[PDB]
């Protein structure tokens, strides 16, 4: 006979997010296999691990595209104590927006794990130079001083045959995870700066370009990990 | 190591300053099977077209701008000849079958100097109309030498120009926004690729399998990969370094499969 | 798996709650390889 | 740690590589390809059906053409217009006018996140009513069919012949909804993300794809011609996508700084 | 006690097509049995593979009985470097309407596999002559030519004792399945065209009729599939 | 390849047979009888009795008759009129003139694809309400059965006798719909798609079956006569064809060039 | 089968949910046989 | 037996009058290996141009007297394209390759009837300038 139910408070309710699935209208359909198709992605991961661009407005000196935002950073020939660059380690900071990094991370409410930055210079190769890239976690105040970048996280890169240095930044977080967006400034969303500061400047020869650049690129260190998938930001399309 | 030398039928490639060959997705992107989707005995490669085939570029100037770049469709150059990029027997055999599989194995060739500096991203990017007008039009050689380089835009990093039909006057024209073939310079490094950087090599090589919406592909219209150059850095160097630096690429179709075969083909 | 909480069971038979193609007879890869 | 970017393969590191310190444990795998997509959204909003309708001509549709607009529903992530494939994304800033504005759908979300080339799954369809207490009925036909029109006399009342026939008809009871899940049914292996060929030889649009879809679907009252109403109804359909696959990494949408 | 429930947003929903039963009402019957009853049809494509008739609108000179269609080609006795007569590989096309192939596929979305023409040379057995039948998939242009055809798929055909030929059109796609309809033209829904030419025109001795005429037949060939069943048209009521 | 059609066989060959090349792998099994035939479409729309009625005359039915049409459903695929069954399939071109306008049916895609002679199944039958909000109950009586007039008085109220019986009876909720599966129950074998006999001896119709059907519906509202209404109410019927089989090869409906 | 993709359970005994005759007591054939 | 249907590629002939076929030489004409005479890979048969290519002759009339004749140079005849003998895949391949060798299969097509009378001599001959 029948058997008694109890149907409960939330009964004919639609939950976008229910992990279960639903009634087939059409079903005892073959389809053409997909074994002929390389590159399948299994895991966002995969391609957040891939560097990819990162991107600076050109210091006060545009060109007459509108739009001035380049990959890399000149490199100036005058003396100056301060950072040639920085900027947050704060995954929704415009530097990163374009980058793969960026982009799959702000669909997703946590990260936990190492960022990196990778940096390939771009100058001649008679050129020669040194540079100090360092991570400083919070502070009251931004670190500007070779001084100061020093008694942080840095590393000191010498320009040379090879010509490109990965940085990783650690994951130094008081929280097992971080938030992805800065929606409100905490120690849970900034956790720093990145800079890059001229340890010597660059030597050249005679008769070589001077400013020579460094592309910079940023890409999911290997124990990086995104948590909570977050409704998308549609502007794109404005 | 830095010195290599590819050959392939009557053809060999050699460079002195090698940064090894990128091959997309799978270790070897030469193994591949006939189409499931045709029953008739394949054409597959024979000696006369298993080589590497060579065209022209325009070269790179200090003039051209970040994310400025240049395109070649594949098989696409081959039927328009662009870059004087003839074929030879692949084309007359392309130009006799309705499909056509096959990976491609590319080398772009630009020597500097170590006095000069800038830097060329090269990829290889799968499903793009790079190659065509927004009015729906292929580029001509003429148009592609008037240009030389196509500047990135607000157009092309939208999408906001690629081809599309026109709703005719019964609709309202709509505010074209965006489209799904467009290009976030800034990301072009998801693609196989690698940098000539002018310090670094005179050429870069990668090496891609046959992808596609199907098993095969109508000859005449597919363009799944796509060879791209692109400035990363402006080129630059001082008064008395050679200027101009040409640029040239090498192109061998892979492990082709052939299928329909009828009379040449013959625009309608 | 994908987003499915579902382990006991299914109702309908796997040909009918998906599609499968016909036939013609963790640890992450790299989508690249230099060689 | 030294590396060259030239080469196209930069490994990924970690705090021990050049520093002193430890891999932090993995927190989760949500960036699973077949976990992400396998979550409702919505699709596009259409008009219901209160008589057999004329399907919308094709491009270019000249003015005077009688047919019934922003009623069908093309299934697939991929930009549409006036329920057909599209490859431009458009929308109406300046709403005056005259000309029929046709109705266009993206899945906003799909594309923030396809950095990939292709894409395949089943797809699970659910449709709510934006209007109270209504009585609905869901339609549908396969990538490549059409819709069946016309209708046939039963005691002199005109029943329109998409009330019946062999592909899936949904009728929900007053103010329920319907759901149900459809397998990948397109003739192509997988769904073109952006597409660079043309689907024929003469007159195509290139990176128009032919039939990079799920099918279509509309909605209609189960009701003859003859009761029709004047108040138009609206129905809201969502798409989940089941068992997604993903193929060859590509690029994500272009974030503007201004 | 009552299990607990949670019925689905689509509870009380009636599908058309759903995979499942429904309750009995008027059980416990027993029916006559049917095993007297021979040529039993499992699948509907144990009919498609029979060959049967297709239709050509009679060369401009139409009988007067109105829908002047027929079933086969007269071999004219004129010269002239054209076919005698072509049709697209389209099931939708008028020429296949009335087959039973092309009735039954008309009734699913795709198709898979060989399509087979059968010709029967109904001339007198005195007659001599051959034929070049030929099968192009797409191109700009229709091939014309004896020229053209004899470079894509073809065979020629020599009418002697056997009176029939049968010809089958390979499966050549770029999609594992076609479209059955054209309901828009592309490289999925057309797949080019069959024709006929006289390779050496019909030589018959005195006292012969002339114009002999080739029956065709269409059928499913060995491996012709048929996917996903569509609404039927109605039509042939009206 | 060499061959003879007069033989009266031929045999299905494939692309290797006078080429070169291999056979396609199978894509489906759709044309399979069971599974295509499996699924609900609609075979008629009636009206809904509101009193006991009067089963229509069998013909010629002569002027002045008094009787209730448009209200029974005999359940089969080939042509009905006025609720019996027929041979020949007819609409009106012309609702204009004078006389009742006999309701008929046919089970469109059912001919569309009834290439064989003959025909049996069980019966899923699923009644969908036309109007808002009703309240209905379906009736039924076997082939070869009759529906049982008059009603019988209880509390000066007239009830129906097609209230009670041993027949099916659904009674559906308010807004509700009815479904039920009813076994293959006439008195022949299989169900001729076209026959060529005679059901009698004398003054027979050559070509109509008698007994090609599984059975009668009809619906009617679960109130007594007195509290009958004036507005006519419609209900959808749909069939679904369980555990088909069929035998005889024969032709599909001849389509029209013009 | 049919269009049917439940594999689990059958509620109704068979002869309830379907008719059986009354006893008296892949590979598809031709329809036709030249002999 | 005197029905054959001859295959080669997407191409196949039939005739119901076969004499069988005439091979010169050898058992097998088409055995055959590489020039020793060049020491470049050489390209050799892919299925686009392992089949049958057919073209027209002039017509067979009463006045043509005993011994007149047509000839058709082979691989000239595709070069030409002589009685619109286009030879595909094959003549682009030719016409790319300095050095070509190889073997002929060849059908001529003639059907008279039992009440016709007449012959005509068909042969493959070595070293001509008949054309
Ligand atoms: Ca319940």
């Amino acid at each position: 006979g029948p058997i008694p139910t109890a149907p409960r408070e939330n009964s004919l309710m639609f939950l976008s997010t229910l992990p279960d699935d639903t009634v087939p209208a059409y079903g005892n359909v073959r389809t053409p296999p997909v074994n002929y198709l390389p590159g399948e992605i299994t895991d966002l991961l995969q391609l957040a691990r891939i560097p990819t661009l990162m991107a600076f407005e050109r210091v006060p000196e545009p060109v007459p595209a509108s739009d001035t935002y380049v990959p890399y950073v000149a490199v100036p020939t005058q003396f100056d104590d301060r950072p040639l660059i920085s900027f947050p380690i704060t995954l929704s900071d415009p530097v990163y927006q374009n980058t793969l990094v960026g982009a799959i991370s702000s669909n997703f409410a946590n990260y936990r794990g190492c960022i990196q930055i990778t940096l390939t210079f771009c100058g001649p190769m008679m050129a020669r130079g040194k540079f100090l890239l360092s991570y400083s976690p919070p502070n009251g105040t931004q670190p500007q001083t070779l001084s100061e970048a020093m008694q942080c996280t840095y590393s000191i890169w010498d320009i040379g045959l090879n010509s490109s240095w990965t940085f990783v930044v650690p994951y130094i977080s008081p929280s097992d995870y971080r938030e992805t967006r800065a929606i409100t400034n905490s120690v849970y969303s900034a956790d720093g700066w990145f800079s890059l500061h001229k340890l010597t400047k660059i030597t050249l020869p005679p008769d070589c370009p001077q400013s020579p650049c460094i592309l910079f690129f940023a890409s999911a260190g290997e124990d990086y990990t995104l948590r909570l998938p977050v409704d998308c930001n549609p502007s794109y399309v404005f | 190591d830095r010195v290599t030398t590819q050959t392939a039928g009557n053809t060999a490639i050699n460079t002195q300053s090698s940064l090894g060959v990128l091959c997309a997705y799978v270790e070897d992107p030469t193994k591949s099977d006939p189409p499931s989707s045709s029953t008739d005995q394949p054409t597959t490669t024979f000696t006369a077209i298993d080589r590497w085939y060579t065209g022209r570029l325009n070269s790179w100037t200090k003039a051209v701008k970040t994310f400025s770049f240049q395109a070649v469709p594949l098989p696409g150059a081959f039927l328009s000849r662009q870059g004087g990029l003839n074929g030879g027997a692949f084309t007359a055999t392309l130009h006799r079958h309705f499909l056509m599989k096959c990976g491609w194995q590319v080398q772009v060739q630009c020597n500097l100097t170590q006095f000069h500096q800038g830097a060329l991203l090269v990829a290889m990017v799968p499903e793009t109309t790079l190659d065509v007008k927004p009015d729906g039009k292929a580029k001509s050689l003429q148009e592609l030498n008037e240009e030389q380089w196509v500047e990135m835009s607000d157009d092309y990093r939208t999408g906001k120009n690629m081809p599309f039909q026109s709703l005719g006057t019964y609709y309202r024209p709509p505010n074209w926004t965006w489209g799904p073939n467009f290009i976030n310079p800034y990301q072009v490094t998801v693609f196989p690729h690698q940098i000539l950087n002018a310090r670094t090599s005179t050429s870069v090589d990668i090496n891609v399998p046959y992808i596609g919406e199907t098993p095969t592909q109508s000859s005449e219209t597919q363009n799944s990969w796509t060879l791209l150059v692109m400035v990363l850095v402006p080129l630059d160097y001082k008064e008395g370094a050679t200027t101009d630096p040409e640029i040239t690429f090498s192109v061998r179709p892979t492990s082709p499969y052939f299928n329909g075969l009828r009379n040449r083909y013959t625009a309608g | 798996r994908g987003n499915n909480g579902n382990m006991t069971f299914n109702y309908y038979a796997n040909t009918y709650q998906n599609s499968v193609d016909f036939s013609t007879s963790g640890i992450l890869n790299p989508l690249g390889y230099l060689k | 740690s030294t590396d060259n970017a030239e080469t196209g393969v930069i490994e990924a590191g970690n705090t021990d590589t050049d520093f002193s310190g430890e891999l932090a444990a993995p927190g989760s795998n949500h960036t699973n390809v077949k976990f992400l997509f396998d979550r409702s959204r919505l699709l596009n909003v259409i008009k219901v059906l209160e008589k057999d309708a004329v399907f919308p001509r094709p491009f270019p549709t000249q003015e005077g053409a009688q047919q019934d607009d922003g009623y069908f529903c093309l299934l697939t992530p991929r930009p549409t217009v006036a329920s057909r494939p599209a490859t431009r994304f458009g929308l109406y800033a300046n709403p005056s006018g005259s000309g029929v504005l046709a109705n266009t759908s993206l899945d906003f979300n799909f594309y923030s996140l396809a950095c990939f080339t292709y894409f395949r799954s089943d797809l699970e369809v659910t449709v709510v009513s934006l209007e109270p207490d209504l009585e609905f009925a869901v339609g549908w036909f396969p990538s490549g069919s059409e819709y069946q029109a016309s209708s046939f006399v039963y005691d002199q009342l005109h029943v329109p012949f998409h009330f019946t026939g062999r592909t899936p008809r949904a009728f929900a009871s007053k103010g329920g909804k319907v759901s149900f899940v459809l397998p990948w049914n397109s003739v192509s292996s997988v769904l073109p993300v952006r597409w660079g060929g043309a689907s024929k030889l003469s007159s195509a649009t290139r990176g128009l794809p032919a039939h990079a879809d799920w099918g279509t679907i509309y909605a209609f009252v189960p009701r003859p011609n003859e009761k029709k109403s004047t108040a138009v109804k609206h129905v809201a359909v969502y798409i989940r996508y089941k068992n997604a696959r993903a193929w060859c990494p590509s690029m994500l949408p272009f974030r503007s700084y201004k």
